Formats: structure tokens, C-alpha cells, sequence
């Protein structure tokens, strides 16, 4: 047993309306789905590299959002906004590197970076879910925004805010802005058989965190499981 | 033998919208202070009556301008400056004894006695302000019917306010009375136009809207099926409280954040608040339109939000360019859930199938009604010779779809009017040239259909 | 529900033995800290404790007594906090 | 590895679009997604940032041989030819 | 007899009377203030009531009972606080009619019979217990109006940098056990103001309440009061609430943080918040002066990097505001220069100098100095001299040059 740390590669197993891991349909589709028939904890899915996420700290997107709004709706102002956004990105990278390896405590804010697509998981409160119209949409964004902020809350009464998160625990991923925890709905996609939607709505869904790789072991100088190599 | 029975706060300014060993001595002094406060209230009433009498005298002698100088002199002469108000003084030393008594009582252990002494001391040096406030609160009536209406309205408002302040026992005997009070108020408030204006002014003076909003603010369960009617009548009361009254509209707009909740009844109240009020339509903030568009997208497709958006665009005839541009920009961003159009062959077939059932009249709240309202809103967003909204909406509804839906035999007058208005405001009446309108054989088919419609009108009238 | 927790007059037997399992990381199996959440296992049956919703005083108007038992499997949520009581109390 | 995965996904989606065009009917949303994927492929092959510059007018200094080989091997060119052929062989 | 005409005439007469009777109301309030100042004159000289009033018993009883009645009679407490504030203010004239009414009332009631006067009144109120009253009210109240009135009364008491009032405040904070609650309330309000400012970026009450609080802290730390300067940073309690860091955070958030410091400072500053920014700069300067090494180090090395915003305030020019209102910009730059001097008064070390120079580059500083010198033509109808501002900036540059070779080379004339 071990505590969860920033930079660790983990997988999330849903135990709600449906049971299974959370995966993606590809690098061109921004829909997150759960496939119960793919596998379970004892028999993980064969394409398990699609179910891996990296725990990341909070990121700032104020300058980026201002620049995006400016683009949507002068040259000097745009140049200054672009420079501010670049500086904010550099500062976020520096802060992430500084806080790399820190322990994760309940009630903190984290971001889930799907590694295969290198995309942060985001919740959009301004758009309903494609299938569950009463829910809110969940997608993957390369740059990310404030919708990627997720409180990690204790699902068990024996865990309290401020306590360190232990590997193998079941937690609740609550978007900061949307306010409705991630839910693995029972609706099935009409194009991908066996895949269930992931949205944001009130529910009792829990996510079990299974450790795949430690932050210390996640270094690009050693042979590691899941690495693609040529013989 | 000592009963410390405390009634309503004696040392409270009148308003239209209403252990110690020497305990015996302390209570006697407190009761004397209460009596003095009552006498001061009576004196205030007498001063108000004197002001009303002098105003009536001036009015009758001027209208069988007005001498505001003499009015002010008489109004100032009653506040102890001269001997004219000497008899109104409650002391034989020009208030010295009263002030000394208040100061002496302020230095006593008895906390309520000190509080009353301080209240009287502060009221002593604020006679003019209190008199002006009371005179402002005064209501003038001409008929015993008006007096009876005032009395019944005041009693009903007091009972409803008392129930709302204790709305914990019914959120069975507190439902019938509340619904009856709301129904009676709604029935009585609206009569003609002059009586309507008088009732609106009286209700604004007595602050009924405050109690009405407090009735809505009460926490409640999702499903009751009984207090829903109470809220339905409460919203109707507010809707009637705004008709042709920009002052009431602004007063209820000051509390607009209460109506920014998912619901259909609140949409009607917002529409009535913003109806024919340019000062509010032109200054409407972004979040209101954002919230309405979000409700259209997520909650569902309903005609109330479209009606609100349409009424906000134009106020007092003049169109609001900012509202047009913002509404178009926010509507075009969301598609297939808010801006639904039937341009594909299958969508057109579905439109014809659903419209064939509207031969005897379009059903209210129906998807066809929603589509008509959406088309009308898009057309109205471009009725200002704008260059942005027109080109933005030209793509949503191509002229080919317009002509196809207009020339079809099974097409109804409502949709025909909507499409013709759209192709007039968004295509023809534009400040920039459009290739499709003129360098294409589309508008000529519409002209032929217009001639056919004229012939149909001729035949129908002859029949 | 296979086994039910009860009280026996004598604690000299083997059925009255229990073992504690931590709910969080511990310092290389050091002393048990005060005010801790633990999982109880029965040494004889090797079963973990659970609390069921079946009342024991259903005959009463408002049952308040809830039954408990043991099962061979373990549940990560069925943890008990050991709250210390002051010697003064 | 991510470039290879993106190439495979793009090839699959373009094949699906070609099959839909062969069937005869393509939805407006599907057409928009196809156009977006085509622009993404243009940028991916050009190996230049998407800074709002016009997609149809991009000048490349040094071509990316790895990207070109990925396209050829994953058959994105085949799907491009299919998209060019199917619409003209009524639609 | 027309109802509409009658209503219109009633409105007209009401407006006329309301406009005409205001000075009389003001005179009556002033007479009440005078009566509170001298209550004993209503009693016989040999009377025990007269003796108790002269000794100050009446005002002490009023102050004591205000705290008790605050729970129920909130309006009465507000009126008492406003009356105390008026007592702590200088005389005012209300026109000839108002003066006549005031004279008549004073003759009727009180038949018998300046910075120094203000200080004496403040000392009298402190003796009677005004300071403890305001402290307890701020600590325990829940009404925004009462909190504002208490803050205003404290500001009036501390006006002029009254050393006795500062000593009384410090003693009360040290002795009373609720000082922790007082500082917690202040910190919570500052954090809420920062949050609302960040969210909005019309000014809300949460951000408008900052101005009186900043003024109160500045008055507390006036006259280089080392004890209060250190107490506001760290207290001898279980939980410590540092207010200097919160003030720096508020300044950074209102100025735009990194985005504002990267050349976009002008956008976040307008004619509505420039006064608040100036007040914040003055409060920071008051904290730093004395000098207070701990406060200077905290401000310089705070993680918020507000030193970058401070340097930007002198380097960059607010594009929109400066075009139509240059006096405010000049005052802001002067305040920033004074704050930098306060931070670099007597620091023989080099950490602060290096941290400042990281953002304040030598060439840009020299260019700003030259621009300030040449902008004397903008002095027309202005109280702040651009030449004086440039001279202060040059003094700062000279002090920084002790650790930078390039700046020393650049500052040498031709």
C-alpha cells in the first residue's frame, strides 16, 4: 500500500450504474466512455494503455481564456495577451515541476491527463451531454481550461478532508465549476457498441484508483512496462 | 406581583408597511416613557394633519401657481421655532425638563429603561425628518370605496406577511387562506386602466412586492402539487404589478437575480418586467441572455425563452443593436439543440408531416410554434440594416429551403409569413449586396406564389 | 449473515479473540495509535465484521437495534473507530 | 507513438466517411467533422502550429518525411482518393 | 378637483419641503452633538447628577449600553456610532437659517456655559471606552452597517496618528482574548474582497469596504509605530493572521498579477479603483517605513510577486487613463516610488536590491527618469510634480546601483 502522489500514472475503475474502466474512442474523438465488457480488475482490458491517466496539479488559465475571448471577438493588445498566455503556461509548467511528487490530500484540486492522447479531462457546464440531456458534457481538451479542475473527495466515511489519498481507494471526482460528480451513465453509444457514456450529474458513482506507475519510476532512462520498443 | 408583559415595540417609528431591587420604580418609569412615546406619536399625527389641511387650503384657493414660500413658512413654524407650536410642547421649559429626564434615565441600571431613554433622546432631535418621512408615507384617498380597498388590502398583506414569516408549519390550515388571499388580490388589483394605475401606485407605496418576493423565496420541496398553485398566483400578481408601470418594472428588476432559475413561470415574469422598457432592454447585461440561451440548450426547447428574447430586442419601437448582435452570436454558437432547422430532405419531410396536422391551427407550445418563433426571432435580429447578423443568419436558412417550404402546396400561413419576413429582413433589406437574391431564379418563384395567393384571396372573398 | 456477534460470559475461550487490520499506512507495524479506524477479523473463523440493516427489535414501534455478523470476505468500508474514553469519565 | 495513433484514427474516420459517401447520404455534422479532420491532417503533415493562419495557404520549409511515411503506410492517401472519387461517382 | 392634479401637487410640495428642511435637520443633529458634548449643563452645579455628568459617567454608560443593545437595537447602535463619529468631527455651517436654528436651540437648552480639540475629544472617548466598544463590536457583530460604523469610528479616533489611541489599541489587542477573532474577521473580509475582485475582473461592497480598512490599518501604523507594525504581521496567539501579505495579494489581484505586470497594467486600472490602489500603496508604505525589516522582507519575497506589480507601476504607463487624467497617474507613480524607497531605506544587504532589479531593469529605469524630467509640461493644474517623481526615481536608482554595475554606468551623465 502507498499514498497517491502528483505525477503517478493511475487507472480509474468505475463502480456505479455500470462497472468498468474509463477509456477513450481515439485521438480524433473527444468522448470519454466506459466499456464493462472490456475487462475488470482481475482481467484488465487488453488495450490497457488507453485507460491510463496522470495526476497533475492545478493550472491557471486566466490569461489563456482572455486571449481566447480576444480571438473570438488591437494588434498590440493581442500581442500582449499572447505573451501573457505564454508566460502563464511557462509558470504553470514550472509550478508542476516544482510540486512534482507531492502527496495528494482529500479536498485538493487535480487534473487527469489522458496520456495516449496527451489531453486533460474537462467538464463543460455550458453544454449538455450528447445522450443524457439532463447531465453536463465531459470531453478531452489538449490545452485544458478551468473545467479540468476536479476535487478528489472521499467516498468512504472513514476518510476525511485533509487525509492523504491511499492507492486502491474509492473516491469521487467532482468538477469545481460544474459541481456535479462524474457519472458513468447506462446510455450506450449508437456508433460504438458496448461503450457507455461518462457525464457530469448527481449520482453515487465511485472511482477506484489503481496504481500503474510511480512518479519516481516514471523517468525516461529506464525500461518500463508499457513502453513501445523495437527489437 | 409583577407581570413584565411587553407588547409590540413602543419606541418604533410608525410606518405604512408595519432582578433589580427597585424593579417597581424601573417599570413605572418605563411605562411613563411608553406613554410619552404614544403622546409624541399623537403629536406627529396632528402635525401631519395640519400639513394636509394647509395643503388642501392652498389647493382649493389656487384651483377653485402655489405659494410654496408660504407653505414652507407654515411648515417650518410648527417645529418649536416660534410660539405658534408652543402648546404642542410636552414641557413648560422648552423641552429642558424632558431632555434632563431622558439624560438622567439613561444613567440607570435597567437596560430596557436606558434603551427607551436613548430612543426618545434620538427622536427628540429628529422631529422634522420623522415628520417629512411620515408625510411622504401618507396616502390620500377620495372615496370611501378607496378607503375600504386600502383597509382590505392592508389586512390581507399583513396576514400573508405573518404567514410567510412563519412558513414552517405548511412547507393544512395555512394553504386555503394563502390561496384565497392571493386570488382575491389578483382579482381586485386589475380593473380598467385608471383603477389599474391607482392600484399599482398604492401597492408600490405599501410594498406588496416585498412580501410577494418573500413568498417566492421560501424553501420548498421539489414536488408539492398544492403550493404550486400558490406560486402560480404569486407570479400572476407580479405580472399584473408591472403592466405599464416602468417604476414597478425597475423595482422588480432590482431583484432580477431571484427570477434567474430554471422555470417557465419566471420567464413570463421576466418578459413582463422587460416589456416595452427601453431603459432596461438597452442596458440588459450579458448574464441574462446567457442564462436564457443555456436554458434553451440544456433544459429544453420552449417558446417562453424565445418570447423573452424577442421582446428584449425591440422596446418602444426602437431596436437594440447590442441585443440583436449578442442574441444572434449566442444562438449560432449552439446548434441542433437550440437553433433547429429543417433543410435536409428528411427534415423537410418530417416538417411537412407534422404541419399537415396543423391544418386547423398551429397547436400552442408545439415544435412548429417553436420553429416559427425561432424564425421570427432571427428575422427580428436583422431588422436594423445590420451587416453581421444578416450575413450570419443567411447561412442558417438558405434561400433554397425558404422557397421549397413556401411554394409547397401543404404550407400554412404562419410558416409562410415567417419565411417571407426572414427573406425580406435578412436577404432583401440589407446594406450589402447578395449574389443569390438577384443572380438566381428563386425570388421569382416566390413572386409567382404571391400572385397565386392574391388570386386565392380574391376567390375566397368572392365566396 | 453466516455468523452473528454475541456476548459470552467467559473470555477465556478461543472464540473471543479478534485481530485488527489498519485502514491506512502504518509505521512498519509500530504501536497502534489512539483514535484509529480498524477492521476487525475473527481469529477462529477468519471472518471480517459487517453491520446489517436487519433490526433486532422489529416488534417495537421504532426499532433502533441493528444486527451485526461476519463474512469470509473483507469490505474496505466496514471500519470501526476506537474512540478513547477519559479515565475521569 | 501518438502520431501513429492519430494517423490510424484519421484513416479509420476517413474510411467511414468514404463508406457513407458511397452509400449516398452524409449528415451535416458528419461533413463538418470530416472537414475538421481534413484541416487537422493538413496541419499535421505541414508540421506547423495552428496560429489561425489560413489552412489552404501554408508554406512548409522542410517537409516531414516521418509524417509523409505515416500517411502513406496508414493509407490516408487512399482515403483521400476515395473521398475525391465517391461524391462524383449524382451526389 | 382632479386626482392626478392633486397627486402632482402633493409630490411637488413634498419635494419642496424635503429640499427646504434639510439644513434644519443638520442643525438639530449638531445641537444633539453639542448636548452630548456638554450634558452636565442641564443640571444644577451642586447636583450629584451634574457631578456624574461632568465626570463623564453619561458617556461611559452610553458606550457600555451600546454593546449590550447592539444585539437587538441595531438601528440604535448605528445611530449612536454615527453620533460619536460626528462628535469626533470638526464644526460645519448649515447656512444662515441653520445657524439661527442652532443658536436658538443652544440658547434654549444649554443656557449656561482644531487639531488639539480633536485630539482631546479622541482622548476623552478612549478614556470612556470608545476603543474597546469598537473592538468588541467589530469582533462580535454580524451586521455590515454596524461593522462599517465601527470602522469609521475607529478611523475618526485614530485620525492624526494619535499615539495615545494607538497605544490603547495595542494594549487592548494584547490583553483581550478576542484579538484572535478580530484578526480572523479582518483576514476573512480581506480574502473575500480579493475573491470578489478576481471574480469581477460598479464596485461591490466587499471591495468598497477595503478602503476604510486600509485607512484604519494605515492610521494604526502611522508615525512609525514599530509595535503595531510588527503586530499586524505576527501576533502572540495560537493562530496568526498576517495582514501585510493579504494587502500585497489584494494589490496584485487588483493590478492584474502577472498579466498586469507584463505590460497590461493599464487595462486593470481605471478611474474607479485608482483611489483604492493609491490607498493600498500608502498602507504598504506605512507598513514598510520606520523602517520595518520584517515587513520589507515579507513584501519583497512574497510568493505573489507583488514587487513586480510595484515596479510595473513605475515602468509602464497606463495607456487609457493617462490620456485624459494624468494627475492620478502621477500620484500613483509617486506612491509607488515612495513605497520602493520605504522598502529600500536602510537595507545594507543585497537580496531586496537584486529582487527589485529583476523586474526594474536599468535602461528602462533611466528612460523613465528622463521622461519624468522632460514631462514637466504636464504640471499644469497638478499637485504632483513629474520632475519630483523623476528625482525620487533617480534616488531609488542610485540606491540600487550599489549592487548593479550597469545601472551605475548608465546613471553617470554625459
Amino acid at each position: 500500500s502507498s499514498f497517491l502522489h502528483i505525477g503517478d500514472i493511475v487507472s480509474l475503475y468505475a463502480e456505479g450504474s455500470v462497472n468498468g474502466f474509463i477509456s477513450t474512442l481515439g485521438l480524433v474523438d473527444d468522448r470519454c466512455v466506459v466499456e464493462p465488457a472490456a475487462g475488470d480488475l482481475d482481467n484488465p482490458p487488453k488495450k490497457f494503455r488507453d485507460c491510463l491517466f496522470k495526476v497533475c496539479p492545478m493550472n491557471r488559465y486566466s490569461a489563456q481564456k482572455q486571449y481566447w475571448k480576444a480571438k473570438q471577438t488591437d494588434v498590440v493588445l493581442l500581442q500582449k495577451l499572447q505573451h501573457a498566455a505564454q508566460m502563464e503556461q511557462k509558470q504553470n509548467d514550472t509550478e508542476n515541476k516544482k510540486v512534482h511528487g507531492d502527496v495528494v490530500k482529500y479536498g485538493s484540486v487535480i487534473q487527469l491527463l489522458h496520456m495516449k492522447s496527451n489531453k486533460y479531462l474537462t467538464v463543460n457546464k455550458r453544454l449538455p451531454a450528447l445522450l443524457e440531456k439532463n447531465a453536463m458534457r465531459v470531453t478531452l481538451d489538449a490545452t485544458g481550461n478551468e473545467g479540468s479542475w476536479l476535487f478528489i473527495q472521499p467516498f468512504w466515511k472513514l476518510r476525511s478532508n485533509g487525509d492523504n489519498v491511499v492507492v486502491g481507494d474509492k473516491v469521487i471526482l467532482n468538477p469545481v465549476n460544474a459541481g456535479q460528480p462524474l457519472h458513468a451513465s447506462n446510455y450506450e453509444l449508437s456508433d460504438n457498441a458496448g461503450c457507455k457514456e461518462v457525464n457530469s450529474v448527481n449520482c453515487n458513482t465511485s472511482w477506484k484508483i489503481n496504481l500503474f506507475m510511480q512518479f519516481r519510476d516514471h523517468l525516461e532512462e529506464v525500461l518500463k512496462g508499457g513502453d513501445v520498443v523495437r527489437l | 406581583t409583577m407581570v413584565l408583559s411587553r407588547k409590540q415595540s413602543v419606541f418604533s417609528a410608525p410606518s405604512l408597511s408595519a432582578e433589580n431591587e427597585d424593579i417597581v420604580v424601573m417599570e413605572t418609569k418605563l411605562k411613563i416613557l411608553e406613554i410619552l412615546q404614544f403622546i409624541l406619536n399623537v403629536r406627529l399625527d396632528y402635525r401631519i394633519s395640519y400639513l394636509l389641511s394647509v395643503f388642501k387650503k392652498e389647493f382649493v384657493e389656487v384651483f377653485p401657481n402655489m405659494n410654496l414660500d408660504r407653505i414652507g413658512e407654515q411648515a417650518e413654524a410648527m417645529f418649536g421655532v416660534g410660539k405658534t407650536s408652543s402648546m404642542l410642547e410636552v414641557d413648560d421649559e422648552g423641552g429642558r425638563m424632558f431632555l434632563r429626564v431622558l439624560i438622567h434615565l439613561t444613567m440607570h441600571d435597567y437596560a430596557p429603561l436606558v434603551s427607551g431613554a436613548l430612543q426618545l433622546l434620538f427622536k427628540h432631535f429628529s422631529q422634522r425628518q420623522e415628520a417629512m418621512h411620515t408625510f411622504k408615507q401618507v396616502q390620500l384617498l377620495i372615496s370611501a370605496q378607496d378607503v375600504e380597498n386600502y383597509k382590505v388590502i392592508k389586512s390581507e398583506l399583513d396576514r400573508l406577511r405573518t404567514m410567510v414569516e412563519k412558513s414552517e408549519l405548511w412547507v393544512s390550515e395555512n394553504y386555503q387562506i394563502v390561496k384565497g388571499i392571493l386570488e382575491r388580490l389578483n382579482k381586485m388589483c386589475g380593473v380598467g386602466e385608471q383603477m389599474r394605475k391607482k392600484q399599482q401606485r398604492l401597492l408600490k407605496n405599501m410594498d406588496a412586492h416585498k412580501v410577494m418576493l418573500d413568498l417566492l423565496q421560501i424553501p420548498y420541496d421539489k414536488g408539492d402539487a398544492k403550493m404550486m398553485e400558490i406560486l402560480r398566483y404569486t407570479h400572476q400578481f407580479l405580472q399584473k404589478f408591472c403592466a405599464g408601470n416602468p417604476g414597478n418594472q425597475a423595482l422588480l428588476h432590482k431583484h432580477l437575480h431571484l427570477f434567474l432559475t430554471p422555470g417557465l413561470l419566471e420567464a413570463e415574469t421576466m418578459q413582463h418586467i422587460f416589456l416595452n422598457n427601453y431603459q432596461l432592454c438597452s442596458e440588459i447585461s450579458e448574464p441574462v441572455l446567457q442564462h436564457f440561451v443555456h436554458l434553451l440548450a440544456t433544459h429544453g426547447r420552449h417558446v417562453q425563452y424565445l418570447d423573452f428574447l424577442h421582446t428584449v430586442i425591440k422596446a418602444e419601437g426602437k431596436y437594440v443593436k447590442k441585443c440583436q448582435d449578442m442574441i444572434m452570436t449566442e444562438l449560432t454558437n449552439a446548434g441542433d439543440d437550440v437553433v433547429v432547422f429543417y433543410n435536409d430532405k428528411a427534415s423537410l419531410a418530417h416538417l411537412l408531416d407534422m404541419m399537415k396536422a396543423a391544418r386547423d391551427g398551429v397547436e400552442d407550445h408545439s415544435p412548429l410554434m417553436y420553429h416559427i418563433s425561432l424564425v421570427d426571432l432571427l428575422a427580428a435580429c436583422a431588422e436594423g440594416k445590420n451587416v453581421y447578423t444578416e450575413i450570419k443568419c443567411t447561412s442558417l436558412l438558405p434561400l433554397e429551403d425558404v422557397v421549397s417550404v413556401v411554394t409547397h402546396e401543404d404550407c400554412i400561413t404562419e410558416v409562410k409569413m415567417a419565411y417571407v419576413n426572414f427573406v425580406n429582413h435578412c436577404y432583401v433589406d440589407t446594406e450589402v449586396e447578395m449574389k443569390e437574391i438577384y443572380t438566381s431564379n428563386h425570388i421569382w418563384t416566390l413572386f409567382e406564389n404571391f400572385t397565386l395567393d392574391m388570386a386565392r384571396v380574391c376567390s375566397k372573398r368572392e365566396k | 449473515i453466516k455468523y452473528c456477534l454475541v456476548a459470552v460470559p467467559h473470555g477465556n475461550d478461543i472464540a473471543s479473540l479478534f485481530e485488527l487490520d489498519p485502514t491506512t499506512l502504518q509505521k512498519t507495524d509500530s504501536f497502534v495509535p489512539r483514535n484509529s479506524y480498524v477492521r476487525l477479523r475473527h481469529l477462529c473463523t477468519n471472518t471480517w465484521i459487517q453491520s446489517t440493516n436487519v433490526p433486532i427489535d422489529i416488534e417495537e414501534e421504532r426499532p433502533i437495534r441493528l444486527m451485526l455478523g461476519t463474512c469470509p470476505t473483507k469490505e474496505d468500508k466496514e471500519a470501526f473507530a476506537i474512540v478513547s474514553v477519559p479515565v475521569s469519565e | 507513438i501518438r502520431d501513429l495513433d492519430f494517423a490510424n484514427d484519421a484513416s479509420s474516420m476517413l474510411a467511414s466517411a468514404v463508406e457513407k459517401l458511397n452509400e449516398g447520404f452524409i449528415s451535416q455534422n458528419d461533413r463538418r467533422f470530416v472537414i475538421q479532420l481534413l484541416e487537422d491532417l493538413v496541419f499535421f503533415v505541414s508540421d506547423v502550429p495552428n496560429n489561425g493562419q489560413n489552412v489552404l495557404d501554408i508554406m512548409v520549409t522542410k517537409p516531414n518525411r516521418e509524417r509523409q511515411k505515416l500517411m502513406r503506410e496508414q493509407n490516408i492517401l487512399k482515403q483521400v482518393f476515395g473521398i475525391l472519387k465517391a461524391p462524383f461517382r449524382p451526389l | 378637483w382632479d386626482y392626478k392634479n392633486i397627486i402632482e401637487k402633493l409630490q411637488d410640495i413634498i419635494t419642496a419641503l424635503e429640499e427646504r428642511l434639510k439644513p434644519l435637520v443638520q442643525a438639530e443633529l449638531s445641537v444633539l452633538v453639542d448636548v452630548l458634548h456638554w450634558p452636565e449643563l442641564l443640571f444644577l452645579e451642586g447636583s450629584e447628577a451634574y457631578q456624574r455628568c461632568e465626570s463623564g459617567g453619561f458617556l461611559s454608560k452610553l458606550i457600555q449600553h451600546t454593546k449590550d443593545l447592539m444585539e437587538s437595537e441595531e438601528k440604535l447602535c448605528i445611530k449612536v456610532l454615527r453620533t460619536l463619529q460626528q462628535m469626533l468631527l470638526k464644526k460645519t455651517k448649515y447656512g444662515d437659517r441653520g445657524n439661527q436654528l442652532r443658536k436658538m436651540l443652544l440658547q434654549n437648552y444649554l443656557q449656561n456655559r482644531d487639531w488639539s480639540a480633536i485630539a482631546a475629544t479622541q482622548c476623552r472617548l478612549d478614556k470612556e471606552g470608545a476603543t474597546k466598544l469598537v473592538c468588541d463590536l467589530i469582533t462580535s457583530t454580524k451586521n455590515e452597517k454596524i461593522f462599517q460604523e465601527s470602522i469609521g469610528l475607529a478611523i475618526h479616533l485614530l485620525d492624526g496618528g494619535n499615539t495615545e489611541i494607538q497605544k490603547s489599541f495595542h494594549n487592548l489587542m494584547m490583553s483581550d482574548k478576542k484579538s484572535e477573532r478580530f484578526f480572523k474577521v479582518l483576514h476573512d473580509r480581506m480574502k473575500r474582497a480579493q475573491q470578489e475582485t478576481k471574480s469581477t475582473v460598479e464596485m461591490g461592497t466587499s471591495v468598497l469596504i477595503m478602503q476604510p480598512i486600509l485607512r484604519f490599518l494605515q492610521l494604526l501604523c502611522e508615525n512609525h509605530n514599530r509595535d503595531l507594525q510588527n503586530f499586524l504581521r505576527c501576533q502572540n496567539n495560537k493562530t496568526n493572521y498576517n495582514l501585510v501579505c493579504e494587502t500585497l495579494q489584494f494589490l496584485d489581484i487588483m493590478c492584474g498579477s502577472t498579466t498586469g505586470g507584463l505590460g497590461l497594467l493599464g487595462l486593470y486600472i481605471n478611474e474607479d479603483n485608482v483611489g483604492l490602489v493609491i490607498q493600498t500603496l500608502e498602507t504598504l508604505t506605512e507598513y514598510c517605513q520606520g523602517p520595518c525589516h520584517e515587513n520589507q522582507t515579507c513584501i519583497v519575497t512574497h510568493e505573489s510577486n507583488g514587487i513586480d506589480i510595484i515596479t510595473a507601476l513605475i515602468l509602464n504607463d497606463i495607456s487609457p487613463l493617462c490620456k485624459y487624467r494624468m494627475d492620478l497617474v502621477l500620484q500613483l507613480k509617486d506612491n509607488a516610488s515612495k513605497l520602493l524607497l520605504a522598502l529600500m531605506e536602510s537595507r545594507h544587504d543585497s537580496e531586496n536590491a537584486e529582487r527589485i532589479l529583476i523586474s526594474l531593469r536599468p535602461q528602462e529605469l533611466v528612460d523613465v527618469i528622463k521622461k519624468a524630467y522632460l514631462q514637466e509640461e504636464e504640471r499644469e493644474n497638478s499637485e504632483v510634480s513629474p520632475r519630483e517623481v523623476g528625482h525620487n526615481i533617480y534616488i531609488l536608482a542610485l540606491q540600487l546601483s550599489r549592487h548593479n554595475k550597469q545601472l551605475q554606468h548608465l546613471l553617470k551623465p554625459v
